């Protein structure tokens, strides 16, 4: 069997490039809609439509299963309302044969979706958010929304921005006593990662003697400072949960269990990421059962209505199982595991009903 | 609703120069939020730069407005100034309304002026500070 | 090889649709299935075809029960079927929509399956639409091309639904010499048809269905002069 | 007469189902954004019941011309295919005669819409803000992980203790930093506290308490010599309420009966908010019949994503002219009205679309 | 009063349909519209009716020119219609549903309402299923229904589309004897359909149109004998 096969590959795959490019463009659309508040003479427009642009393909690799099963919906249903699977049937070829000849080009598809997420998604995405964080984070000592916290003895150090040549933006350092008097209040614009330690740049320091004594203040182009925080933990640390690859969420997972901070929110993102070709086969098994049953012979306008009905119902739960397993302590695997096992059950059992 | 209230409330606020324009001392320091109107009873204010004469204060009843906008001191209030005179020689005020944009103590109240030491008192009080 | 089709039934969500109908076809012999709209022949039919299984009852192909096999399983018994709207192949061309089919008999070689397309091809003269795409093809070579496409899975009977509705006059003569065609190979053929007159022409035997149980059965001629099926479902007025 | 009660009982029916449908979803959208937050750092998933049931009126509000929309859709497209419609055309009944049938369904509509906006809506959620204040506690003191910055307010504020009492209070020494924005940190600096033991407490008399054992507070520009220190053993804290100044603005809850009277734009560009949507509605019965004639080929639901992208788009409008306005960029005398007269001549435009054609087909 | 239609014509994508047709319909006659699938007979039959507006030509009952005016224009000037597939209201009581039409007529009092629904109750035989839901009509009873309803209307001319398409043969004497009843009132009928034999008889005078013009008319007899339409349409094995 050839010539079949390659007739339902190339309709399904047809069909389904159309439906992403569709569900691209309107979320890039909403995307840039919401993010047009943020504009303050300093973050152009063009700034923004270059973000939207460049994490682009994060949100392609997001939507690709919603994106397959209703391209997979319309597509069958187009060659099955037009009466050539009775046709298909009745010559000899089963239901298993038709089933696989769709799985072919999905196994194409989730193999490239799965490359592409895991080698270019982050890097995109990290490119993005630097450029971002760039643009909003050039201003004062702390006016920005995308900079981290972190202390360490009794140094208190915040950072505008983080950006991926270990060039951090807008550093400020507050420096107090056992007795927690406050002594030093600093402020550089740049600073950056030498190898052997870090190093700032025009750094404005002011000095509070802590008797009455005159209050100065002091300003070195190059002071030099030391910590423990690594460039490589940085990048990790600043960017969502859901951006980083395959690989690095296990390195960073393991980093966590080493000293023993809880992880759990990795682990579902780790989870997520990998068992993508899971929900993905699920979900299209599920729409090639509707195509079989109910949606034999409706319009193709009722195909596309029910598909993003169910996609938005099966975003919406797997949504919920998600922050549920860190509250009620209940295991990140389960949570992806559970809304894709009820549709593939689903599927199976209207297939089997005929 | 009282938003803020410390005991042994010291205040050491240098100004930009470095030398501390005022030091507030005292027992027990007060705020609200509801309106931004501060209460603070039985402090020490101490003002060496705030004016130009060293200036000690005992208020047993003092009152600070919002942002900074008015200062109120009630009950007797005993305020030091230098002139000639070396001696700070607290001067009671009964109840006074002091702006601290031009350190306006204006008087909501007749006001008797008194040294610690000698007798410099007057009878009713008009505040033109400006 | 006979058809068999004995004591069919089945009950729909509330009401029963057939009860005890039983049918014999051979090959080599046309039979038509006629009767009410309301009664269960369009139900029987799809049963025979294997589209909605039977409470009760078993068909059996040449002593083989083939009542719990579906619809693959039936057509890889032997059994074919055409539905009544276009079922064309759009996108390919006459030439892939056999070939396609051919593909599908393990038995037959490559040579074999180029052999078998040029004897369809050229059987019933659609030689000369081979590149032509199923989309732009006129209505009588979609059926010729239908009908080429279910002989190329060499059926052991072929069942037509529909096949005289919505066909213009001039039409039904060469939709009745292809029936006749696959009557010559040997094939039975079972006809559902709303047009009484040109199936009755055309069958030689007919089955009269009313309320779930056959009416009345045999030649034409004894259909029409049966007055049980005058009084229901001919009306005394026709013929 | 019979046939506008026939109608009337379809789209009332319709719109039903569709409004509990859409309800549901976007109380489910809701949760997620809300559960997330809840299971982070802040909130306790005792009090989300009260915020979805004191928040529901709003969104309601917000649906109900859409539910009706498609229900008018729905509806009509089903008695186009029956060819129920076609059989009604063929006596003499115009689309005139079908606008005056539907405007009954679109003024119900309009009258429910109009109770939720000027009443039960800003009455909701100053109830909302109240109860939850009174009844509702948070967690930002009760649970923590003491090494982990505490941020609050997004960037304005960030709280951070050295080690917790899992009791609550009697806590380790905390940093409490606080930016506040307005020009606010423009004119003193910024504001930063640090105690040594700190003690929570929580009663009715004070929302929540903070008494330190012993702290400081100092106040003042980084780079900038300019410093205010204060030091102290105790300290206060008093009515904290982080949500509800994220959930709503303070304009939100102000009631109807003086909100027309003041001269703030705001509160003017609130009043023409709450009035937009019976237009709205009206506007969307309009523009709905013309959209409705749909033949057997392209079915029934063809025509439905569309409408929904429509009338979002119609809320982003919406909601940009309302900010523009209460900015005092847009003259008020225009208003808000100037969207929705677009939106009505585009709806005319198209319910006239076919006399217009056979007009000029002479 | 005459429906004329004069010199109509129809232009598709890019393919002219009708070509220079015209037609004449007086009432108290029955006239039959019959032609191939693709030429023009359902082109002309929808521009006749007013679902597609026609690109040249007048169409006229009795010196109004009808061809602006749209359906509600057309049907309050005298045109009825009857449409194919089911067109009686689902949740709506048979009595409701011709009083749901006869309240639209601005010459009745509500006295005169009742009467003229007991009249058309009892003139139809559909007294007795008053009270019926109009989902649970059969299929004669429904077409009884819609067609008391058409009159409810006060039609001059009704055009019926496909009266006989899949109508069961006895099933077919009431439609005839309804068409006879509507003639023997006063209203001219024109049918069109693909069951050439019954229209043929029915018909008191036919038009064939092929290729988009009027290849013959006449009696029923005279286009059975003609040369041109047996060659192309209805076939010399015909009749």
């Amino acid at each position: 069997m050839v010539k079949l096969d390659r007739y339902i590959g190339v309709t399904v795959f047809v069909a389904i490039l159309a439906v992403l490019g569709v569900i691209l463009g309107l979320a890039l659309l909403f995307a840039f809609i919401d993010e047009l508040n943020d504009i303050s003479a300093s973050y152009g427009i063009g700034d923004a439509l270059r973000f939207i642009f460049l994490t682009a393909p994060r949100r392609a690799y997001d939507m690709l299963p919603m994106a397959a099963l209703i391209g997979c919906l319309v597509g069958l249903g187009t060659l099955a309302s037009n009466s050539e699977l009775t046709i298909m049937r009745a010559a000899g070829v089963s239901l298993s044969r038709i089933v696989w000849a769709v799985m072919k080009p999905m196994l194409v598809l989730m193999l490239a979706g799965i490359l592409v997420g895991e080698y270019v998604a982050p890097w995109t995405e990290n490119i993005a958010q630097s450029g971002r964080a760039l643009a909003q984070g050039g201003g004062d000592s702390q006016s920005s929304k995308r900079g981290l916290w972190h202390r360490q003895g009794r140094e208190y150090i915040h950072i505008n921005a983080v950006q991926p040549n270990g060039v951090l933006y807008g550093v400020t350092r507050y420096r107090f006593d056992e007795q927690r008097g406050l002594e030093s209040a600093s402020f550089a614009k740049r600073a950056r990662f030498e190898t052997d330690h870090w190093q700032l740049e025009e750094v404005t320091t002011t000095l509070l003697h802590p008797r009455e004594k005159r209050s100065e203040v002091v300003k070195l182009p190059t002071e030099r400072w030391d910590a423990q925080l690594s460039p490589q933990l940085l990048n990790t640390v600043v960017m969502e949960p859901e951006a980083l690859s395959i690989s690095g969420l296990w390195q960073y997972i393991h980093y966590l269990a080493d000293q023993g901070l809880n992880n759990n929110r990795y682990w579902l993102a780790f989870w997520t990421k990998v068992l993508q070709p899971l929900v993905t086969a699920a979900l299209v098994l599920m729409a090639i059962s509707f195509i079989f049953g109910p949606l034999r012979s409706v319009t193709l306008g009722q195909r596309i209505f029910t598909g993003v009905l169910v996609g938005f119902v099966f975003r919406i739960a797997q949504d919920l199982l998600g922050p549920s397993s860190l509250v009620f302590d209940f295991p990140p695997l389960l949570a992806v595991v559970i809304p894709a096992s009820i549709c593939a059950l689903a599927g199976v059992w209207l297939l089997r009903r005929a | 609703t009282i938003d803020y209230y410390a005991e042994n409330a010291h205040s050491l606020q240098y100004q930009e120069d470095g030398s501390l324009d005022y030091e507030m001392t005292a027992v027990k320091l007060e705020h609200q939020k509801a309106t931004d109107i501060t209460f603070v009873t039985t402090p020490d204010l101490l003002l060496f730069r705030g004016n130009v004469q060293p200036w000690h204060i005992q208020s047993a009843r003092a009152e600070v407005g919002p942002k900074g906008k008015e200062v109120e001191l009630i009950d007797d209030v005993r305020v030091a100034r230098t002139d000639a005179k070396g001696q700070p020689s607290i001067l009671t005020t009964t109840r006074l309304t002091v702006f601290p944009d031009k350190n306006y103590a204006q008087t909501e109240q007749a006001v008797k002026i008194d040294a610690a030491n000698g007798v410099t008192t007057a009878v009713g009080m008009k505040a033109y500070l400006k | 090889a006979t058809l068999k089709a004995q004591h069919l039934a089945k009950s729909y969500k509330g009401r029963q649709v057939v009860r005890d109908v039983s049918m014999s076809i051979d090959s080599g012999q046309i039979v038509g299935l006629l009767g009410p709209n309301g009664a269960g022949k369009t139900t029987c039919f799809y049963m025979i075809v294997g589209l909605v299984q039977a409470d009760q009852g078993v068909v059996r192909i040449d002593e083989q029960n083939v009542t719990h096999l579906p619809m693959h399983g039936r057509a890889r018994a032997g059994i074919g079927y055409l539905p009544q709207e276009a079922s064309i192949f759009r996108k390919l061309s006459v030439s892939d929509n056999i070939m396609a089919i051919l593909e599908t008999r393990s038995d037959l070689d490559r040579n074999g399956r180029k052999e078998a397309l040029e004897g369809l091809l050229q059987e019933f003269h659609i030689h000369h639409i081979r590149d032509n795409l199923g989309m732009s093809l006129s209505g009588g070579e979609r059926r010729r091309v239908e009908i080429a496409r279910a002989l190329a899975s060499a059926p052991k009977f072929i069942l037509l639904d529909e096949p005289f509705a919505g066909v213009d006059p001039i039409s039904v003569g060469d939709i009745k010499q292809i029936i006749h065609h696959l009557k010559a190979k040997g094939i039975g053929i079972l006809i559902t048809d709303h047009n009484v007159r040109e199936t009755l022409d055309i069958c030689e035997t007919a089955y009269i269905v009313n309320d779930g149980q056959l009416i009345a059965e045999g030649d034409a001629e004894s259909i029409l002069a049966n007055d049980l099926v005058k009084e229901v479902y001919l009306g005394h007025e026709f013929r | 007469m019979i046939v506008f009660r026939y109608l009337s009982r379809e789209v009332l029916v319709t719109m039903s189902a569709v409004s509990a449908v859409l309800l549901v979803i976007i109380m489910s959208g809701r949760f997620i954004k809300y559960l997330a937050q809840a299971a982070q750092g802040l909130l306790d998933p005792g009090s989300l019941f009260l915020i979805m049931a004191f928040r529901i009126p709003g969104f309601l509000q917000l649906i109900l011309p859409l539910g009706l929309f498609l229900g008018i859709l729905l509806a009509y497209g089903r008695l186009y295919l029956e060819s129920e419609m076609t059989v009604l055309s063929a006596t003499g009944m115009s689309q005139k005669r079908l606008l005056g049938y539907t405007m009954a369904p679109a003024l119900l509509v309009a009258i429910l819409v109009a109770w939720l906006s000027l009443f039960l809506a800003p009455q909701g959620i100053n109830q909302f803000a109240l109860l939850l204040n009174k009844q509702d506690t948070l967690t930002e003191f009760d649970t923590l992980v003491p090494g982990r910055f505490q941020a609050m307010r997004d960037g304005t504020r960030v709280t951070y203790t050295e080690e917790l009492s899992k009791d609550r209070g009697e806590l380790a020494g905390i940093f409490i930093s606080q930016k506040d924005l307005n020009s606010s940190n423009q004119e003193r600096g910024i504001s930063i506290l640090v105690a040594e033991k700190g003690t929570q407490n929580i009663q009715a008399d004070g929302s929540r308490y903070l008494i330190l054992h012993n702290g400081y507070r100092y106040d003042g520009n980084p780079g900038q010599a300019n410093y205010r220190a204060i030091q102290y053993d105790t300290y206060g804290v008093m009515l904290p309420k982080p949500e509800a100044s994220s959930e709503v603005s303070e304009r939100d809850a102000v009631p109807t009966a003086d909100l027309f009277g003041s001269d703030n734009p705001r509160y003017q560009a609130e009043l023409q908010w709450r009035l937009s949507t019976p237009l709205l509605v009206f506007v969307v019965t309009l523009l709905a019949v013309p959209l409705s004639r749909v033949n057997p080929r392209q079915g029934r639901f063809l025509k439905l994503l569309p409408a929904i992208l429509l009338y979002m788009g119609y809320l982003a409008l919406l909601i940009a002219v309302r900010g523009q306005l209460d900015k005092g960029k847009i003259p008020m005398a225009i208003g808000l009205w100037w969207v929705h007269g677009l939106f009505l001549a585009i709806g005319l435009l198209l319910f006239y679309w076919e006399p217009l054609r056979l007009k000029l087909a002479s």
